[PDB]
This record gives C-alpha cells, structure tokens and sequence, in this order.
C-alpha cells in the first residue's frame, strides 16, 4: 500500500486537481517539464507514491482526468504543467452534460465507462500494491455528481480492500450560483454512503470568509481558492511519503476516525493563517496553533462547530515541533472545553508528529475532525430539496432522460436517517 | 547464561531497540561500523563483551541478535539510511508492504499471519548458532496493531516451540492520563488477554511518566522520542549487567521470576530510575549510597505514572551497579524497611533481592545524563499496579457498552464474543491482584 491514484471528474475537480500537482512537484523538487530539479534521500525514496519511474529518467503522475467539456482539458493541456501529465489520459465527450444528474450517469456518462475503467487497470498493474483512489469532485454540477459517484461504485466494485478517500464540494447555502443544485447533491449522497469509506466537506461560503478576514485578500478570484484546498489534501498524506515519529496510514484515519459505516463526514482544516505583511507580528508556536485549529472562523465548513459536539478529531503537526508540547497543548482544550467533546469516548483526538516540513513555512498543522455538527448542513440542503420537490419544479429535466420518481423518494429518505443518527450518538 | 536473542517489533520497538544497541555499543566500545577498534581485551569489549546480546562472525566483525520486524516500510527504510546500518545483517530486516495501521484483527489474522512464516523461520536459523540460548527478549508496544496484534502473534509460536525460556518483555502501556491513540484501550485489553499466559515477565514503562523524570529532574524544555529511548535504554542494560560483566553478586534472568513471581500469574514489575541529574547541577549532588536508595521508592523517579504509597510493596529487586561498598547495601535498604510506608507482607520477612555489579555503566551522548560513580535499577511489585489496570478497563467499557469501533475487527477476522472474554480474564485478574495483595 504505496502508490495512491488520484482522479479527477468534472470542471471543478480538473481546477483544483492540476493545481494539486503544483505543490506536489515543488515539495519534491520537480519541473514542470519532467526532469527532476533537487532529489534527496527523503524525497527521492518515496518518488513512486504518486509519480511512475519511466524513460530517461521522466517522472508522470498517475492522475485522471475524465470530464464532458472539452474546453476543461484544452485549458490545461495548452499551459505550462501539461507537459507532466500523459496524453492517454484525458478522457472527454463531444456533448456536456451542464448541471444535470442524469444526464452524466446513464445518458452521456455511460459513453464512456469502459474507456475510463480501461486506464485504471493499467496502473494498477504497473504498481506492486495499491493503497487509496483519491477522487475530487463536487456536489450541484452534472460530470462531478452524475458521473462521479459512478465511478466510485466501479473502483470498488473491482477493488473492495480499496480505500476510497473522495474530497467532495459541499453546496453553500449562502447565495448559490446554480439553482438544480439540491437535486444534484441529494442524488450524491445516495451513492457516496454506500461506496466510500471516509469523505471531507468542503464548501464555498467558507472560503471567501478566510482570504477576506486572516489572509485580508481583496476580491479573491478562483485561483486563490485551489491554494486552500490543495494545502489540506497534500497535508494529510504526509507520513506516507515522509518518516517520522508517529506516522500515519490512511486505514488509520478510518478506523480512529469512523466509528460508523454511516457516520463519516470529517471537518477539514489548516494552519496557522499569516497575511502579507504579518510575518514578525505573529509567533509560530505550538499553542498558536492549537487556538487556530479549534476556531470557528478557520473551518471550511459552513456549520458552527460551536452548537454540535466532537466525537474523533485527528490532528497532524508537521515541521520543527516537540511530542512535548503537541501533547500537553492538546488536554489543555480538552480540560477547558469539555463540553465540546463527548464523555462516551475518552480518547477523541489522536497526535500524528511529523518530522519534515514545508518549503517555506517552519511549523504547519492540520485540522480534521467529526463532530456531531455536520448534521446542519445536511438539514439545509434537505429543506431546500423537499420545498422545490413538493412543486415539482425541474423534474421534467430528470424524468425525460431515465429517472423515476421513486429514486427521488429514496434519496431523500436516506438523508433524513443520516441526521437522526447524529443525534443519537450527540445525545 | 550465554547469548540472549532480542526482538524488536512495532513502532516504538524499531526505535527505542535502536537505543538499545547504541548504549551497548559505547560499553563494549564497538564500532558502528561493525569492527573491534577501541577495546581490544579486558571485560569492556573482550571475551566477556562479545558473549549476550551480540555475536561473533568472522574478518574480525561483530553483528548483534536483532531481528526487526515491522508492518510499516517508513521506519525499517529511514534505519538502513542512518550511521547504524552495518550492524545488524541486511537479512534480519524484514519489511512489508501493506500497513497494518493501529487496528488488533489485521496484525494478528490477516497481516499478522503473512510474514508469521517468514519470521519463525529467522529465530529457528538465529538459535542454532547460540551455545546454550539462554532466554529471549521483546519490546511491545500497546497502542497499535503491529506492537500488539504481531507482537502477541509471535510470542504465542514461539512459546509452543521451545517452552523453558526466561521470554522477557518491555512493552509501553497506555498512559492513563493524556492518550495518543482513539482505538487504544481495545489493543490494551485483547494483548492481555495472550500475554499472561505466555509471557514469564513484562516489564511496564509509561510516556507521560518519563515526560515528569525529564522537565522537572533533567530540566529538558523539549523532550522528544530521542530522549526517551535513551532512559528506557538504561533499564536494559542494568538487568543483564551482572551476566555480561561481573560483580560480587551475579544476578541471573532465571532469578528475577523466582524473588519476584511466586505464583504461576502475576509478572508486572515496575521500574524507577534513580541517577536522573542533569549536566547544570551535576556539581551539587553527592550520589551517595542512602540518597540514591531514597530516591527509589520516590513517585517523581518513576517510568509508571502510578502511586506506590497508596498500594503495598509484595517483592522488591534492587540492581547496585557502578563502585558500591557491600555493607553499605545492607544499610541503606534497612532504613528504608524501617519508615512504615513500604508495608511489606506477612509471609516475606525480606523481600529485597540485591545485584552488586561492579561495571560502571555510562550514557548515551545525545542526553543531558553525565557519567556517574554508581547507579540503581529499581524492579518492584505493587499493589497499586491495578489503579492503572482499571482506568484502562473503564475507558473499555464506554466503548463496547454502545459498539464504538467493533466493525473493525469482525470485518477482519475475529468473533464479537472475544472482546467479552477478553474483558473477562482482565477484570479477573484484577480480581486477584487486590485479594491476594490484601493478605500476602
Ligand atoms: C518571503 C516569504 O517567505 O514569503 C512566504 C510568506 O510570506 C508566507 C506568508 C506564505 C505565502 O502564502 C500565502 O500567502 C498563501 C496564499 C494562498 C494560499 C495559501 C497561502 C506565500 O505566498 C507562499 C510561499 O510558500 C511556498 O513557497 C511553499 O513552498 C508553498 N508553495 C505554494 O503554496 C505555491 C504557491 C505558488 C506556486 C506554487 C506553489 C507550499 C506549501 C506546502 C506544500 C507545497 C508548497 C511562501 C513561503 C511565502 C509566500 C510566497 C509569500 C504562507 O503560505 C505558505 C503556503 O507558505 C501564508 O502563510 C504562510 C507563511 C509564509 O511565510
Ligand atoms: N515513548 C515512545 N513511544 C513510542 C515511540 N514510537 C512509538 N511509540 C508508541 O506508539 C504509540 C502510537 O501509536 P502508533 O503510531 O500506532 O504506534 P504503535 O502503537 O506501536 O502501532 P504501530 O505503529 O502499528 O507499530 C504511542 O502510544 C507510543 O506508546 C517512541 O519513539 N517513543
Ligand atoms: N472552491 C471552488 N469551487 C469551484 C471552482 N470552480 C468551480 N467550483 C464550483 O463548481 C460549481 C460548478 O460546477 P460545474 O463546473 O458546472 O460542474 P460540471 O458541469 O459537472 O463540470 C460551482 O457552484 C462552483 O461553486 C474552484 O476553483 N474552487
Ligand atoms: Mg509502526
């Protein structure tokens, strides 16, 4: 369980799944033409985790970009890092299915399929053992849920003793830009439980409050939105391609983090959050960045973290930094904030010291956590899923394709039983 | 005896049994490299030296008994990169490809049971060049599934191939206070569970007791990993002193579970460091016989965050090592019996096995431990062992009285049913800890 394949559906995954490649080959110390700049004895040794060894001394990702725009790929492949990736493997169609689930998971996706699960198994013969599939999509658009949650049933359909580490796009309940947003999320979630052994939320709405209150960024554009993103995702595979004092696996952010098959929304998080400018008015210091990870103003969620409580919390501290002090800052918000944990489980936050650091930065840390206040926006999207169900409006784009109104019924259904369960183990 | 076998297993096993072997190689004077340079002859590195622990080959070379084995590929590799990388053989460093995480079932059924027949194999191989194996040596770690799940794994195999083997043992409890773990009470329990009735002796040390033993006796302001295998490291070295060197009184391993384990159950010694001083205040301590003794019994000395004034003392064991006068033990020790706070039993009148050694041990240079004239290994067993037995057991029971993690471990391979048992032979053996220690 060394090399992870990461792939990429939809317009909003291709964004922010090329520029996750960005930092991976800067930490490394790869050109965006494919000879290598810098290797070390720590970097070097763990190069075939997400890069295969080819020809004269060439390094090519394994990612997969599969999506139904052409303008997606031709915006990517015409720049200065599509250079790195192959040519097989940019999988588009000729129709786009815009923002519709049925269009991209028996209409126009099921033109494919065969041609995206054919480079699948390519790779996975030319690797010794697989270990995850991450997988970024989004939730409201029409290739990254219709067809994105389709191919998360074939992945594991192939490969059951598979991790399925997906990084879904929750909708924002603050000021949408599409409006058949709820049909295409609830229909995700239908096929997301039942797949996929552990996912993140993440929205929008959070991540325009971060780059205008800490980062103090005026208009920040998409491009400033992928830094976020791909910050988290890069920070939680560290351990695998790094040593140090308590590494990590990714079945070991399952099993202290999952504590039901139903209950596995995780709370993702960064820190610290320095502005331009700030850089000798602000400490880097352990108990800095504890205060950070435990706010309410530094998560990329749209819920309070505040009105729910926590149940698993997994935090990674990487750079210069002290077992010391990693454990004795940890029981100090325990101790003070006993309320925000629950007493069925005395142990619900778990240490990760790493050894390595990030160019540039001396002291990172990550925040991830599930506690009981994901429930919340699981009751936005149902309440605006049911008041435009009862209508019947947008239904005709659905129906004329394949859809049934008993699907529907069962999707919503399934929504209402994953808050109930919340409220159970809360108590 | 002769030689001693040691094995290295889980994640803490890999790097405090990295500890170890750097500490013997300063007090025979061995080379990194694998040679015989500043030594030559005398007990420090001659006849008496190559004997234990390590083995002799041949082109003048010296390669240790340690076989590592570990479920994880990122720390076996970052070893092979370090100075210590011509020791051991290339062979004896079996790694794996698929990580076990901290999860009991995988290490014990699934993972667990892949490379079980590759590793039987490197012991069969390892004990037929021993004249005269005496015992074995293991370093768990509850906590995980490759220190626990393997670790339990192997030590049930090997009891059944050879049986009349001092199998010593120095695993890492959980602390009872600040965990680092979510699933660690349930790979406390199921370790028990196989490790009492097949284990001879397991020697218990704490995390957050050392943490104490280095900020308020060492002053260290940033303790790390790379300090805490260096004390650990000492207590090793302290028990098999008396055969790898000499002294007045040889202390055998088959001695420490005859004064210490009377009955056939009941094998949890403790251990309190004694010569914990810093380099600041190494000029302003006199290290004398009565004040190293005192500082023993003394809570702030201890590896196990536990209260041994609140239990009774059943059976001590006191390892002098360094320049130690004699009659000056018998002293020392009899004005700690007469302060009406060790309690001891009926049936003992003594209870206070004594190790003159006459090596003086040294330290490790990456510490703040200086060499020192004299040092004490303290190896007791309380009755307040079992204060710490019952946090683990109530944080247990929280988890299973709802079904927290139980998936885990029946989509692997184990019924639901062992857990119960599990609880059982635990609780049971509370039980009998406080009314046997009640009226000993
Ligand atoms: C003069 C100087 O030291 O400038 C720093 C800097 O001022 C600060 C504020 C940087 C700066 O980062 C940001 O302002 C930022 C913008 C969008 C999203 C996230 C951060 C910096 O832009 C970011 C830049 O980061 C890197 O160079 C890392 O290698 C980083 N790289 C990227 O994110 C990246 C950006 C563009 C293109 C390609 C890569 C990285 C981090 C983790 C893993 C891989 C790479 C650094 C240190 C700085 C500047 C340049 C001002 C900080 O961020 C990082 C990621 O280091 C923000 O808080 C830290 C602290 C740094 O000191
Ligand atoms: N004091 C100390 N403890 C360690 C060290 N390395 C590992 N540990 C132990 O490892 C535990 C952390 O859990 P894990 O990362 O899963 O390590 P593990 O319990 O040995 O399980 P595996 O990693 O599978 O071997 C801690 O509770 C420690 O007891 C170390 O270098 N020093
Ligand atoms: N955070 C973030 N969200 C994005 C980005 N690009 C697009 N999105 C989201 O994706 C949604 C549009 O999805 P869309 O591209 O139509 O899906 P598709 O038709 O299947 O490709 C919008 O609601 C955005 O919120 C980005 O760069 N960052
Ligand atoms: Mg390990």
């Amino acid at each position: 369980m060394r090399e992870i394949i990461h792939i990429s559906t939809g317009q909003c995954g291709n964004q922010i799944g090329a520029k996750f490649w960005e930092v991976i080959c800067d930490e490394h110390g790869l050109d965006f033409n494919g000879t290598y700049h810098g290797h070390d004895d720590i970097q070097k040794e763990r190069l075939n985790v997400y890069f295969n060894e080819a020809s004269s001394g060439k390094w090519v990702p394994r990612s997969i970009n599969v999506d139904l725009e052409p303008g997606t790929i031709d915006a990517v492949r015409n720049s200065a890092i599509g250079n790195l990736f192959r040519p097989d493997n940019y999988i588009f169609g000729q129709s786009s299915a815009g923002n519709v689930w049925a269009k991209g998971h028996y209409t126009e996706g099921a033109e494919l399929v065969d041609s995206v699960m054919d480079v699948i198994r390519r790779e996975a013969e030319g690797c010794d053992s697989l270990q995850g599939f991450q997988i970024t999509h989004s939730l409201g658009g029409g290739t990254g849920s219709g067809m994105g949650t389709l191919l998360i049933s074939k992945i594991r359909e192939e490969f059951p003793d598979r991790m399925m580490a997906t990084f879904s796009v929750l909708p924002s309940p603050k000021t949408s830009d599409t409006v058949v947003e709820p049909y295409n999320a609830t229909l995700s979630v239908h096929q997301l439980v039942e797949h996929s052994d552990e996912t993140f939320c993440i929205d929008n709405e959070a991540l325009y409050d971060i780059c205008q209150r800490t980062l103090k960024l005026n208009q920040p554009s998409y491009g400033d939105l992928n830094h976020l993103v791909s910050s988290v995702m890069s920070g939680v595979t560290t351990s695998l391609r790094y040593p140090g004092q308590l590494n990590s696996d990714l079945r070991k952010l399952a099993v202290n983090l999952v504590p039901f098959p139903r209950l596995h929304f995780f709370m993702v998080g960064f820190a610290p959050l320095t502005a331009i400018g700030s850089q000798s008015f602000r400490s880097l210091t352990v108990p800095e960045l504890t205060q950070q990870m435990f706010d309410a103003k530094n998560m990329m969620a749209a819920a309070d973290p505040r009105n729910g409580r926590y149940l698993t919390v997994a935090a990674f501290f990487r750079g210069k930094v002290s077992v010391k002090e990693v454990e004795d800052e940890m029981h100090k918000v325990q101790s003070k904030n006993s309320d925000y944990f629950v007493e069925w489980i005395p142990n619900n936050v778990q240490t990760a010291v790493c050894s390595v650091a990030p160019q540039g930065l001396d002291m990172a840390a990550t925040f991830i956590a599930n506690s009981t206040s994901i429930q919340e926006l699981f009751k936005r999207v149902g309440d605006q899923f049911s008041a435009m169900f009862k209508r019947k409006a947008f239904l005709h784009w659905y129906t004329s394709e394949g859809m049934d109104e008993l699907e529907f019924s069962e999707a919503e259904s399934n929504m209402n039983d994953l808050v109930s369960e919340y409220q159970q183990y809360q108590e | 005896m002769r030689e001693v076998i040691s094995i290295n297993v889980g994640q803490a096993g890999c790097q405090i049994g990295n500890a170890c072997w750097e500490l013997y190689s300063l007090e025979h004077g061995i080379k990194p490299d694998g040679h015989l340079e500043d030594g030559l002859s005398k007990p420090k590195g001659g006849e008496e030296g190559f004997s234990t622990f390590f083995h002799e080959t041949g082109y003048g070379k010296f390669v240790p008994r340690a076989i590592y084995v570990d479920l994880e590929p990122n720390v076996i590799d970052e070893v092979r990169n370090g100075p210590y990388k011509d020791l051991f053989h290339p062979e004896q460093l079996i790694s794996g490809k698929e990580d076990a995480a901290n999860n009991y079932a995988r290490g014990h059924y699934t993972v667990g049971r892949e490379i079980l027949g590759d590793v039987l194999d490197r012991i069969r191989k390892l004990a037929d060049q021993c004249d005269g194996l005496q015992g074995f040596l293991f370093t768990h770690s509850l906590g995980g599934g490759t220190g626990s799940g393997l670790g339990s794994l192997l030590l049930e195999e090997l009891s059944a191939e050879y049986g009349k083997k001092s199998k010593l043992e120095f695993a890492v409890y959980p602390a009872p206070q600040v965990s680092t773990s979510v699933v660690e009470p349930y790979n406390t329990v199921l370790t028990t569970h196989t490790t009492l009735e097949h284990a001879d002796c397991t020697f218990m040390v704490d995390n957050e007791a050392i943490y104490d033993m280095c900020k308020r006796n060492l002053d260290i302001p940033r303790p790390s990993f790379a300090n805490l295998n260096n004390l650990i490291a000492q207590v090793v070295s302290s028990v098999t002193a008396s055969l790898r060197f000499d002294g007045s009184l040889n202390v055998d391993l088959n001695e420490f579970q005859t004064n210490l384990v009377p009955y056939p159950r009941i094998h949890f010694p403790l251990v309190s460091y004694s010569p914990v001083l810093s380099k600041s205040k190494a000029f302003h301590e006199s290290n004398s016989v009565s004040e190293i003794t005192n500082a023993c019994f003394e809570p702030g000395n201890q590896m196990v965050k536990c209260d041994p004034r609140d239990g009774k003392y059943m059976a001590t064991c006191l390892l002098y090592r360094g320049d130690v006068v004699t009659r000056d033990v018998q002293r020392a020790v009899e004005q700690v019996k007469n302060k009406k706070t060790v309690q001891l039993v009926d049936w003992c009148p003594t209870g206070f096995k004594i190790g003159i050694c006459y090596e003086p041990p040294t330290a490790t240079p990456n510490s703040q431990l200086a060499t020192v004239d004299r040092a004490v290994c303290m190896l007791s067993n309380t009755t307040s062992i079992a204060e710490a037995w019952k946090r683990i057991d109530r944080k247990f029971d929280l988890m299973y009285a709802k079904r927290a993690f139980v998936h885990w471990y029946v989509g692997e391979g184990m019924e639901e049913g062992e857990f119960t048992e599990a609880r059982e032979d635990l609780a049971a053996l509370e039980r009998d800890y406080i009314e046997v220690g009640a009226d000993s």
